[PDB]
């Protein structure tokens, strides 16, 4: 007698409450460690409230192989006695057909794509929905907390960047799009992150930076080509080049925008970052101190370059979160 | 004068609508200050719950066919056609997937190229709507495959 | 009327060489020309949309030659040609090239299998006609009317349509060609004369399909209104405004996902309103168990229902699986046929018993396939009318009367009572037999004979029970008159032989392996396997002694001393008395509410809509049918046989095909029933061969046909779910509509019910069971809904498994 008929995620009001309203207003995006409010409809009324709360629990998977070992799978009561600094449910108003329920989730959650399903004690699981877990860069929990709410929004909720180029003296920004908040970077950055296998890892935004990271250079040496070709429309653009092969490649005179792609993909998954442009950086030394620059007669240079050069400029991203694994002090950029 | 679909059919709805299931506005009028007919179609990224037009489900699909009075434009019969196609199981799915206007009228050609034209014949109307059963099958045979 | 004729230029296969060949003809109605080359059924032109948006455009500019003096089509062709040149439509260097077209040989049919057929071409600058370049496309016409004159009026006249691709030609062309005087042209075979000719020319450009193009133009001038108008026009925008008039009366049917006959018969008033319109500016005009009340009514009905289909009767036995049903069926009623004669037999005296059964199962099988409305039944002797039987041996013992005289009036009290139901149509109190009744009676009746087949074996443990000693010399004419060794054991070995070959058969029939056919082939005969199996283990073991089939001698009576094949309505020793023929109504309406229970009730199960029988079944024939013949039956010393449940749901099973879980049809015929009444019959010839059959093979079949007669029953499945919890519960309306005790209470009133009738059955009063039976009915459509609501009543409850 406790058949359900629908489940509401509410996922304007919740997207609106978890700053994650750009990406969506009919998925439900929600950030880790704070909660969200979701509407279990019953197909007839629910005559004893304790003994129906009793009878239900809710499950919560991610992955293809979920399991409580990689924290990738969690079941947790309906009850007002639930850990919310984990995975908890309690219903908050409740009619004779409807339950108002809040879900916590813990704040060092794996990040991902989520099913939710309802178990009524003697039946067989049901879905109740999807929904997708990010970063927290607003719970003091969360290891990439920022203190001030204009970094949060700066650091995440913006897509519109500039990207300073030009040179030390003469420094010129570029408008840049981030648009880490177009439908499919979430899904395209979820999609390139799911080629790491330690699942149990993504909940920590170091290992999640590294191995985005080091796919994005990977992506970058292999779709940028030698040298219109230098018009660019932001970032996305390219993160859907690098991963599907299809549009505007990018040229070498432009290698520079794998820090914008970075930001994007690390701001769409709840990690705060930005770009930072440095002039003259001499790239290429393997660590060791010195540049050797050769010039003829007329002081001009004849070949394509040295190996260890001065660069005009170079971009890089930078990210914030804490260190766990560091000596303490390291936290921030 | 009246629609000839209110005169055959009305002289004399959320249960039936499928769960994930999007709506198309067909807004059809006549404005004599334009100088031609103008189609406007709007795939939003989202569906969306207008305020403004309140619907049983949530919208993804907008037709705008505003024009002056012109020979062979009944409005109303080109918003029937507009609607008709976007019944159409084919074009809905490229409708959803097109990325400019060439796909959505190369979709539009498939949909006339499957399409059949009964001329006035004098036979009894049961005969002559049932004889089209066997060549809308022949000729939707590939179609859906 | 009018006749047209389309040509299409093509080129020959033998020669290569370019001409004009007839593609389709139309009077009225549109003939197409197959590459066979035989004409395609004749039926009502439908047109694409892109054929009706190139015609407009091309017939906008065309070029019309109205009263034209010319009467050869080369004097047409020059003109035709002058007027386009004229109009600038083609430039004049291409003159040459079209008339050279237009005059080529017109090939009709009749010489198509004398050349080696046509294909499609362009005439080029050179007159070489290429291979088109645009992709083909096959004639729709031609893959759905061809792949397999008279009616033309003597005063009418014809319309030629020639289509042609060239590619010296910026834009399709079209000339419309009235003649001032109709004109014999040597492009059209037929002796009727040329008023209209149509020359549709192009290159090969797209969306324009000039095969369509010019099926558009000839369905236009075989349109009435527009061939009424090109006769009156005098002008280029008549004609034209006559294209606006067919454009504006057209009907284009949109392509959809679900083509549906109800869908497209809503569109009736569009046709008829779109044809007035079209009329309206133009001078001419354009050209089962239902009660009837009627005496007789539901017989001829069912007559007028089934007789129909009396030929695919036959034809549709001509497979395998009905032979290996046959088989099935063979031994299935023989064996209840000869243990109800032995029986009978012995409890009266011989005065009916298994000679007499035999020969009236045989008879009245017959009689009853080759004209019942249902030949899926199967009829036979019910244990009913054994307990009737004894109870007339009985009172008729009493009071000093003869029995065999007495049935002999029962039957002539029977024809009476049959007789007047069907005439005021008595079966259509059926429609009141819901599945509560129908499912309570087919589940008791599969208890009953899982029970006696399981007590046969017990009876056998009884008479040679496991001893440690036995008697080494023991008599055995005519049965072991003491315990055997290795009886009982060897039986209940083969019993359970047979049951574990038969179900793994049908099992293997569902199964993966095999090749397909071969594989249904095997598992369609799973009981003939089971039984030649289990018979050569038996056989094989010659010492041990097992119980075998036992047929009588010959076709006579059982009884040589108490009666002969005919009873005499007055007495065979004493005289009658006159008393007991009018007191046999009493008998005779308890034996027709028996038999009429049984029919009706096994006829509604087998023909249940959800087994896929599409052939309908006829309630007052079959009774009419079969309550005579026990009538007449009698008259001879023969019993009163019906349609057994057990034995007619197992043939209705046996001829059943199942598709990828899912009933797909049913093996509806009459040959079936008929073999196996004539073997039935037969098995007092073929003694050899049934004297070396053990009883317990039979016995292992018994309990396969009991167990596999519950499967269609609801109650068998909700009676599973009280064992089930209420998760595993299958998805079907009467699980999701209706809470799980209110179905397991649903469930046990029915099992009150069950055990009931149960209990009747096993008492001296076992012949009220048909009238407890009956007050389901009541308790269905009174008590239930004062406990249930309607919509629970409609999911658990439901005439065709439908979710109210």
């Amino acid at each position: 007698a406790l058949g359900i008929k629908s489940c509401d995620f509410q996922a304007a009001r919740n997207n609106e409450e978890h700053h994650t309203k750009a990406l969506s207003s009919r998925r439900l995006f929600v950030r880790r460690g704070q909660p969200f409010t979701i509407i279990l409809y019953f197909r007839a009324p629910v005559r004893a409230f304790l003994p129906a709360l009793k009878k239900v629990a809710l499950t919560a998977q991610t992955g293809e192989q979920p399991s409580k070992i990689n924290r990738t799978q969690a079941t947790f009561p309906i009850s007002s006695l639930g850990d919310r600094k984990w995975w908890s449910a309690v219903v908050e108003e409740r009619d004779a057909q409807s339950w108002t329920i809040s879900v916590t989730t813990p704040a060092d959650a794996v990040i991902g794509h989520y099913s939710l399903l309802l178990q009524v004690s003697g039946r067989k699981q049901l879905l109740l929905g999807q929904f997708t877990l990010l970063f927290n860069p607003w719970n003091r929990e969360d290891a990439v907390f920022l203190k001030n709410e204009a970094q949060r929004m700066e650091y995440l909720l913006n897509q519109n960047g500039l990207i300073y180029l030009g040179t030390a003296d003469c420094i010129q920004a570029e408008s840049w799009d981030f648009g880490q908040f177009e439908g499919d970077v979430i899904d395209l950055s979820l999609r390139l992150l799911s080629k790491d296998k330690q699942v149990e890892k993504w909940s920590q935004p170091v290992h999640v930076a590294r191995v985005l990271g080091a796919l994005l250079h990977f992506l970058k040496e292999q779709r940028v080509l030698p040298t219109l070709l230098n018009k660019r429309r932001g970032s996305v653009p390219i993160l859907r080049q690098w991963l599907t092969g299809r549009g505007r490649p990018v040229y070498d005179g432009q290698a520079w925008v794998l820090a914008a792609v970075a930001c994007t993909v690390l701001r769409c998954l709840g990690i705060p970052a930005r770009v930072v442009t440095t002039f003259a950086s001499a790239q290429g030394t393997g660590g060791r101190l010195l540049i050797d620059e050769y010039y003829n007669e007329e002081g001009l240079q004849n070949g394509e370059g040295q190996r260890g050069r001065i660069w005009i400029f170079q971009t890089s991203t930078e990210c914030w979160m804490t260190r766990p694994a560091l000596p303490q002090g390291y936290d921030g950029w | 004068h009246s629609s000839l679909e209110t005169q055959l059919f009305c002289e004399q709805i959320l249960e039936k609508i499928p769960p994930d299931s999007e709506a198309t506005l067909v807004l059809v009028g006549r404005a004599d200050f334009l100088e031609q007919p103008v189609l406007g179609f709007v795939r939003l990224q989202e569906a969306a719950e207008l305020e403004a037009v309140e619907l049983p489900v949530p919208i993804r699909f907008l037709f705008v066919l505003l024009g002056p009075e012109a020979p062979h434009i009944d409005y109303t019969q080109l918003g029937r056609a507009a609607a008709t196609l976007m019944s159409e199981r084919v074009f809905r799915i490229d409708a959803y997937m097109a990325q400019s206007r060439g796909e959505l009228l190369h979709s539009l050609e498939g949909f006339l190229d499957c399409s059949l034209v009964l001329p006035p014949t004098d036979a009894p109307s049961e005969q002559a709507l049932l004889s089209l059963v066997p060549v809308q099958r022949e000729l939707l045979r590939r179609r859906y495959q | 009327k009018v006749y047209v004729e389309l040509q299409e230029l093509v080129m020959d296969e033998k020669n290569q060489e370019l001409r004009w060949m007839e593609a389709a003809r139309w009077v009225q109605l549109e003939e197409n020309l197959g590459e066979n080359g035989a004409w395609g059924r004749p039926h009502l032109s439908h047109l694409t949309f892109w054929s009706l948006l190139e015609l407009r455009r091309v017939f906008t500019k065309g070029t019309v030659l109205l009263d034209l003096q010319e009467t050869s089509l080369a004097g047409v062709a020059n003109q035709l040609l002058d007027r386009f040149i004229f109009e600038d439509q083609i430039r004049p260097q291409d003159r040459e090239e079209l008339l050279r077209a237009l005059l080529l040989k017109h090939s009709h049919a009749g010489e198509l299998e004398a050349l080696g057929g046509v294909k499609p071409a362009v005439l080029t600058r050179s007159g070489d006609p290429s291979q088109p370049l645009l992709p083909q496309h096959s004639s729709l016409e031609t893959q759905l009317f061809c792949e397999q004159l008279e009616k033309i009026p003597p005063d009418s006249e014809a319309t030629l349509v020639l289509v042609g691709r060239a590619d010296f030609l910026e834009q399709p062309v079209l000339g419309f060609v009235r003649l001032q005087e109709a004109a014999e042209l040597e492009a059209v075979e037929l002796p009727v004369p040329i008023r209209f000719l149509f020359v549709l020319l192009g290159p090969e450009a797209p969306h324009i399909d000039y095969t369509q193009l010019g099926r558009a133009a000839a369905t236009l001038m075989s349109e009435r209104v527009f061939r009424i108008d090109a006769y009156m026009a005098q002008s280029r925008g008549e004609l034209l405004h006559s294209l606006e008039g067919f454009l504006d009366c057209s009907l284009v049917l949109p392509p959809t996902d679900a083509p549906s006959e109800q869908a497209l018969l809503s569109l009736v008033p569009v046709q008829r309103e779109l044809l007035r319109r079209r009329y309206q500016s133009s001078p001419a005009k354009p050209d089962p168990l239902q009660q009837t009340g009627q005496l007789f009514g539901g017989l001829v009905r069912d007559i007028r229902r089934r007789y129909p289909y009396y030929l695919s009767d036959i034809t549709d036995a001509f497979s395998p699986q009905v032979l290996a049903a046959v088989i099935f069926i063979y031994f299935a009623a023989l064996s209840p046929a000869i243990t109800f004669g032995g029986l009978l037999g012995e409890k009266t005296r011989n005065q009916m018993g298994v000679s007499e059964l035999l020969i009236s199962t045989a008879v009245q099988g017959i009689l009853f396939a080759l004209l019942g409305a249902q030949p899926l039944l199967v009829v036979g002797f019910s244990g009913p009318l054994l307990v009737f039987e004894e109870a007339f041996f009985s009172f008729c013992e009493t009071n000093g009367l003869e029995y065999i005289v007495g049935r002999v009036w029962i039957g002539f009290w029977l024809i009476l009572l049959v007789v007047l139901v069907v005439a005021f149509e008595g079966s259509f109190l059926v429609r009141f037999i819901s599945r509560y009744t129908q499912e309570i009676f087919s589940f008791l009746i599969s208890l009953i004979f899982i029970y006696e087949t399981f007590s046969k074996l017990i009876k056998i443990f009884q008479d040679h029970p496991l001893q440690k000693t036995y008697n080494y010399n023991v008599l055995m004419v005519p049965k072991p008159q003491g315990p055997l060794p290795n009886t009982a054991l060897l039986s209940l070995v083969l019993m359970a032989g047979t049951f574990f070959f038969a179900m793994m058969l049908r099992k293997f029939k569902n199964s993966s392996y095999f090749p397909g056919k071969l594989r249904r082939v095997i598992g369609d005969f799973g009981v003939p396997i089971s039984i030649l199996i289990m018979v050569l283990v038996d056989f094989f073991i010659q010492d041990t002694y097992t119980q075998k089939l036992s047929v009588p001698d010959g076709f006579k009576v059982s009884n040589s001393s108490a009666r002969g094949w005919v009873i005499h309505p007055l007495g065979l020793r004493s005289e009658f008395p006159i008393w007991m023929m009018f007191a046999s109504a009493l008998p005779a309406l308890l034996v027709f509410i028996l038999i009429f229970l049984e029919s009706q009730i096994t006829t509604l199960i087998v023909s249940k809509p959800e087994r896929k029988m599409v052939k309908g079944s006829g309630f007052h024939l079959d009774l009419l049918l079969v309550v005579g013949m026990g009538g007449v039956a009698a008259l001879f010393g023969m019993p009163w046989l019906s349609a057994t449940t057990v034995r007619s749901v197992t043939h209705a099973n046996a001829l059943t095909v199942m598709g990828k879980a899912q009933i797909q049809e049913v093996k509806e015929q009459r040959i079936s029933g008929l073999l196996v009444a004539v073997l039935v019959g037969l098995s007092i010839l073929m003694e050899p061969i049934l004297s070396r059959i053990p009883l317990a093979v039979l016995f292992g079949i018994f309990l396969y046909m009991g167990v596999t007669s519950l499967s269609g029953i609801q109650l068998f499945d909700r009676i599973l779910l009280l064992f089930k919890p209420p998760k595993y519960h299958p998805d079907v309306p009467y699980v999701k509509r209706v809470k799980t005790w209110r179905m397991h209470l649903f469930t046990g009133i029915q099992i009150i019910c069950l055990a009931v009738l149960w209990v009747v059955k096993s008492t001296p009063a076992s012949l009220a069971l048909p009238f407890v039976l009956i007050l389901t009915v009541p308790l269905r459509r009174v008590l239930l809904p004062l406990i249930f609501r309607n919509v629970e009543l409609q999911c658990l409850d439901a005439d065709d498994a439908k979710a109210t």
